[PDB]
């Protein structure tokens, strides 16, 4: 039975990934929003 | 005796098995 769960307990070391992801997309929103943010900037003059 | 002996071998190897599952 420890052994069933030693591996469990591995299994949950095995969510992170998936909020890094999301960081990435956190990343690329705001970089390219600024940019489109400046072309607007320019639009709006 | 020799049951003891094989017994405490024996679990020696479940601590490899052990090794092996952490692989």
């Amino acid at each position: 039975q420890q052994i069933d769960q030693q591996i469990e307990e591995e299994n949950i070391r095995q969510q992170r990934k998936a909020l890094q992801r999301e960081i990435e997309d956190d990343v690329s929103k705001q970089r390219e929003i600024k940019g489109q943010l400046l072309a607007e900037e320019f639009e709006r003059e | 005796k020799m049951l003891e002996t094989e017994i405490l071998k024996e679990q020696q190897m479940r601590d490899i098995e052990r090794e092996r599952k952490l692989r």
